[PDB]
Order: C-alpha cells, then sequence, then structure tokens
C-alpha cells in the first residue's frame, strides 16, 4: 500500500526513497540509473523499488469519514 | 454521560442519536452512521 | 592451547559502511562477530506507540509497525540507557528511554507527507536520521485525516526485533579464491572473480592448499543509519566480551556450586 | 495465538541456570555443558576454541531442538586436565582475544581518520 | 577393598579397570553401574542358545585388557 | 494338558499391562519393589518383566472350553 520503511531481506532503509524515485523517473532516468541514482546496489533492495506498487494513492481518493 | 455521539455519512457531521431514536443524519437525512474512535487506552508494541 | 594473536586493517571507512581485514582469528569467531553485528548489538527504536487518534487511510497497527522500523541517531544514548525490562521505574523514564510525539493534522487542500520531520522528541541526541536525505514517509493524509501519538523508543537489540538490527548489509568473506577448497566449483571458469581476488585474469582459482587455515577475513558492515559504521564494529566487541565475562561467571559459580 | 514471545530466547526464567554442568557417563574426563538461553553465536567460538587446546580430545555442541531455548557443548580431554578447566581456559583467553581484538580496532579506527 | 578412595568411592578401580556387569537383558540397567565404567552383558531369560557369544565376549574383553596392559602378569 | 500357544500374545500383554497398571493406579498392592517411578505403566512393566503380575488369562477356545494360563506360566515375546 505505502512503500515500506525497510528492504525484507537485508533492512536498509527505503521509505525515504519512493519519493525520490518518482522524481528521478519523472526526469527520463531509466529505472535503472534511476535505482543507482538512489544508491541501492544490492538486487534486494533494487526490488523494492521495482515491485512496489503505491496504492495509499488510490486509498486517498476517498473521502474520510472524518 | 455520553448522548452517544455518531458520525454521519455522506455528511462526515457529528450526530447525537439515543436509543429509541432513528439513524437519521440531523442534514440530509442520510441512514448510514459510524461510531466515533474509542476513548479507551491504545497501546502497541510498534513490532 | 592459549589465545591466537588477532590484527585488524580498516581499508574504507565512510559514514555509512566499513570494510576491513580480520587476521589471526578463528573461523567461528569471525562468523559469531558478524552474528553479533546483525542480532546483538543494542539500538534504539520505537517499541511503544499509544496512538490518541488516527483517521488516516492506514490502520493503527501498520503506523505502529513502521513507526517502529524507523532508525534512531543511537551513538551515546544507548551505551547509557537500561533496558527497559531492567529499569526500576513504573512506565517510562529518561533512564530507559526517549519519548517521542507525533500530533499531526491536514487541513491544507494538498496532501499531507506524514515524513519523520514530524516525530518531535524528548531528547536532542535520539531523533530519526535526519541531522544532516529525504525522509521516511510514515502516512499520506487526506483534507480532514489525523495521526496524534505518543511513543516510547527502547534499547534493544536485533535477536528480539529486526527493528532493533544497526545494519542495512553485513558482507562477510573469506577465501576469495578457492585455496581451502571450502566450495567445489562444477566449472570453475564460469564464476566471476571475488572484490578481494589476487588472481590474475589467467587463472580460476588458487591451487589447492591442503595445510591451510581460513585467515583474513573480510566485512563490509553497512549501516542503516542508527550506529556509525564502525561503533557498530566496537559495539559487538563489547557486548560479546561482556557475554564471555558474564558466562565465565556463571560457569565459575556452578563449579563451586556443587 | 501459540507465538512465544521474542524475549525467549534470552531472558532468563525464574530457576534457570544460566549454565549447567553434567558429568559424561560412557567416557572418562568427559562432561555435557548445558548453557539455557544461547544459541550458535556463542555454541561456535566454545568449539572451536576448545579444539585449539592440545589436551581437548573431543569438543562440538548441538542444539537439542531449535525452539528449546538450550545448547549442549560436549567437552572430553585427557585424564590429566578436567574438562571443567578447559572450558574455564578457553573462556579465560577468549575473552582476551576479543579485548586485544578491541583495543587493536579501535587503535585501527584513530589511525584512519585522518591518518 | 584397597583402591577404593578413602572417601568410598571406588572409581579408582573402575575408571582404569575393565569392569563387567551381568543382567538380564530386558531389566532397566543399574544407575550406579550405568555412571560406573563397566561393560554391560545382556542374558536372555529363555533364549539359553544366545548365552554362549556373550560369555565370550566376556573372555574376548578380558583377553584384550590383560594382554594390553596386563600381559605382564603370569598365565 | 492345554493346547494353546505357551508364549504370551502382544495382545495379552498389552491388555494385561493395561489393566494391572490402572490397578495399580487404584492402589492395589505392588508385587516388586518400587525404585521410586511413580506412573503406573513403568510400575505394572516392571512385575511382568519380574513375572510377578497377579493374573491368569482365561483363554477362551473356540468349541466354548477354556485355559487358565498364569502370567507366570507363559513365556513373554518383548
Ligand atoms: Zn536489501
Ligand atoms: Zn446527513
Ligand atoms: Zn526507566
Amino acid at each position: 500500500m505505502i512503500i515500506p520503511v525497510r528492504c525484507f531481506t537485508c533492512g536498509k532503509i527505503v521509505g525515504n526513497k519512493w519519493e525520490a524515485y518518482l522524481g528521478l523517473l519523472q526526469a527520463e532516468y531509466t529505472e535503472g540509473d534511476a535505482l543507482d541514482a538512489l544508491g541501492l546496489k544490492r538486487y534486494c533492495c533494487r526490488r523494492m523499488l521495482l515491485a512496489h506498487v503505491d496504492l495509499i494513492e488510490k486509498l486517498l481518493n476517498y473521502a474520510p469519514l472524518e | 454521560q455520553q448522548p452517544m455521539i455518531y458520525i454521519c455519512g455522506e455528511c462526515h457531521t457529528e450526530n447525537e442519536i439515543k436509543s429509541r431514536d432513528p439513524i437519521r443524519c440531523r442534514e440530509c437525512g442520510y441512514r448510514i452512521m459510524y461510531k466515533k474512535r474509542t476513548k479507551r487506552l491504545v497501546v502497541f508494541d510498534a513490532r | 592451547p592459549y589465545a591466537n594473536q588477532p590484527t585488524v586493517r580498516i581499508t574504507e571507512l565512510t559514514d555509512e559502511n566499513v570494510k576491513f581485514i580480520i587476521e589471526n582469528t578463528d573461523l567461528a569467531v569471525a562468523n559469531s562477530i558478524r552474528r553479533v553485528f546483525i542480532a546483538e548489538v543494542p539500538i534504539i527504536a520505537i517499541d511503544w506507540v499509544q496512538i490518541d487518534a488516527n483517521s488516516s487511510v492506514l490502520h493503527d497497527e501498520f503506523i505502529a509497525h513502521r513507526l517502529g522500523l524507523i532508525p534512531l541517531t543511537s551513538d551515546d544514548i544507548v551505551d547509557k540507557l537500561q533496558y527497559s525490562r531492567d529499569c526500576t521505574c513504573e512506565e517510562f523514564c529518561p533512564e530507559c528511554s526517549v519519548e517521542f510525539t507525533l500530533d499531526v493534522r491536514c487541513n491544507e487542500d494538498q496532501t499531507r507527507h506524514v515524513t519523520s520531520r514530524d516525530l518531535i522528541s524528548n531528547s536532542p541526541r535520539v531523533i530519526p536520521v535526519t541531522s544532516r536525505q529525504d525522509d521516511i514517509l510514515i502516512v499520506k493524509l487526506r483534507k480532514g485525516q489525523e495521526l496524534r501519538l505518543r511513543a516510547y523508543a527502547k534499547k534493544g537489540f536485533g535477536k528480539e526485533h529486526a527493528k532493533w538490527n544497526p545494519t542495512a548489509g553485513v558482507a562477510f568473506e573469506y577465501d576469495p579464491d578457492n585455496a581451502l577448497r571450502h566450495t567445489v566449483y562444477p566449472k570453475p571458469e564460469e564464476w566471476p572473480k571475488s572484490e578481494y581476488s589476487e588472481l590474475d585474469e589467467d587463472e580460476s582459482q588458487a591451487p589447492y592448499d591442503p595445510n591451510g587455515k581460513p585467515e583474513r577475513f573480510y566485512y563490509n558492515v553497512e549501516s542503516c543509519g542508527s550506529l556509525r559504521p564502525e561503533t557498530i564494529v566496537l559495539s559487538a566487541l563489547s557486548g560479546l566480551k561482556k557475554k564471555l565475562s558474564d558466562l565465565q561467571t556463571q560457569l565459575s559459580h556452578e563449579i563451586q556450586s556443587d | 495465538m501459540n507465538a512465544p514471545p521474542a524475549f525467549e530466547s534470552f531472558l532468563l526464567f525464574e530457576g534457570e541456570k544460566k549454565i549447567t554442568i553434567n558429568k559424561d557417563t560412557k567416557v572418562p574426563n568427559a562432561c555435557l555443558f548445558t548453557i539455557n538461553k544461547e544459541d550458535h553465536t556463542l555454541g561456535n567460538i566454545i568449539k572451536s576454541q576448545l579444539l585449539k587446546d592440545p589436551q581437548v580430545l573431543f569438543a562440538g555442541y548441538k542444539v537439542p531442538h531449535p525452539l528449546e531455548h538450550k545448547i549442549i557443548i560436549r567437552v572430553q580431554t585427557t585424564p590429566d586436565y578436567s574438562p571443567q578447566e578447559a572450558f574455564t581456559n578457553a573462556i579465560t583467553d577468549l575473552i582476551s582475544e576479543l579485548s586485544l581484538l578491541e583495543e587493536r580496532f579501535r587503535v585501527a579506527i584513530k589511525d584512519k581518520q585522518e591518518g | 577393598w584397597p583402591w577404593l578412595l578413602p572417601d568410598g568411592s571406588p572409581v579408582d578401580i573402575f575408571a582404569k579397570i575393565k569392569a563387567f556387569h551381568l543382567k538380564y537383558d530386558e531389566v532397566r540397567l543399574d544407575p550406579n553401574v550405568q555412571k560406573w565404567d563397566v561393560t554391560v552383558l545382556e542374558l536372555s531369560y529363555h533364549k539359553r542358545h544366545l548365552d554362549r557369544p556373550v560369555f565370550l565376549r566376556f573372555w574376548e574383553t578380558l583377553d584384550r585388557y590383560m594382554v594390553k596392559h596386563k600381559s605382564h602378569l603370569r598365565f | 494338558k492345554r493346547i494353546t500357544t505357551p508364549y504370551m500374545t502382544k495382545y495379552e500383554r498389552a491388555r494385561v499391562l493395561g489393566t494391572r497398571a490402572l490397578q495399580i493406579a487404584m492402589c492395589a498392592p505392588v508385587m516388586v519393589e518400587l525404585e521410586g517411578e511413580t506412573d503406573p505403566l513403568l510400575i505394572a512393566m516392571k512385575e511382568l518383566k519380574a513375572r510377578k503380575i497377579p493374573i491368569i488369562i482365561r483363554r477362551y477356545l473356540p468349541d466354548g472350553s477354556y485355559e487358565d494360563w498364569g502370567v507366570d506360566e507363559l513365556i513373554i515375546s518383548d
């Protein structure tokens, strides 16, 4: 739903990188260069941003039961 | 000593609904209502 | 019979990782030191969350979990704090915890990013890794959603919960060339050279060394930002030294306890 | 519902001996050391250090059941040197090795930063 | 008995010497003997034929001991 | 002048340990020194092995006859 805080396999913090990754992808970076820019070297960490789907953006479309 | 506050559906506005009252929103008359979060202590391990 | 004479040589030291080489030590000692880096190295992490009010699309436990995983700058306070279970005070106190507060409400039209900058702390030395780069996204809020919670960060270690694991990735490796044949390759030439291979591009693996022990254990300890990466290693050594001092105490007592 | 709390891998209960020694019956000079609330982090170093002792005939360890917080190190040495002291010494000096490592790493670190 | 330790411990006999203990196969071994350095011999209640190999094992072990450690003694 | 097999069937041994254990649980006197075990099954087993169980097996034959065999008379298998 929301980007995981830490990579499940090793523990590297990746929760602070989804917005950055989106900005890099807003530029014409290829997702592989984007991942290198964000410093994700191990494939376990790269799997986090490549495979993440941000569903919280869909869940926010609904009006809240304030 | 609470009159039993509920949250409307399409309105999202707190209405006081006592027992033996029909569930109708004070405004627009929507029939769906949700209870507001408990006041009891909520504590998690964050695990 | 007596203790062997270990050595160390740091090859790279950054604020994120340390690459070092240990000589004259056992295969078991080098792996136990690795294991301590993962499990038995204390750090501060949120372990108690009182959710006053949560109307975000994320659930109370979801929020709690995410808060638990946020790394806190644990460099001097962690070696001074008392384990919460060991602390004598009722509830929490500065001697055994760091209080955190996050009271946030979205009123502006645009969606609010509830990052770790909203996690206010009762101590100036223990805060999310934000000293000096974006922040860990905790929640996304719509107009009219809120999140108000109190939290306490406890001293713990990675053997109890992964939250207290100070490392991102530990690269333990020894004998880059297959000198001891501890691993047997069906086709040794299909395998890329290790980063530490003292081997030319001609030969595939070092010639078999019959009489030879593993030494020169290469490490790459990467921190999650909680502990400085060299302090993780020092914290391992002090903690293992304590484990052996205490175990010898209990053993000696058990010998006299006949 | 039946999940054990994570603390049970290291927190001592009421009555639990940190270590329990029992003599082994099948051979002379052999004991079984049973550590409670410990695992392979402590089992591999003690096993390996025991093997450097030229007076240690046998040294090794097992975790009787992985969900049981108990490990068994077994030591058997020459008749002129009890297993108890074999264990004691291998820790007496293992502590020294880790202190020696601490001292040597601390100087290598201060030597790397601006050096 | 000589070699009995003055504290009443018989170990100077059994730990230096190959002991024997004759019991039925079924009987749960004696706790002192199981702690002591003594060779158990298992006998059947009804199968008399299985007795001969047991005693042969006795003479075998005894001869091993006599020849390795007490061959200088006279037979 | 009995013709049944002089060996104790696995069923006979089982039902003997079952019944004798239950009697011991109801503290009928035990025929052999307890070294200190307390599980009635372990005591019943010890009795059996010492051949002191006070039970005779009434073995019915298909024709209607029967032969009483003391537990101490026939041979145990295990
Ligand atoms: Zn990873
Ligand atoms: Zn309404
Ligand atoms: Zn406290």
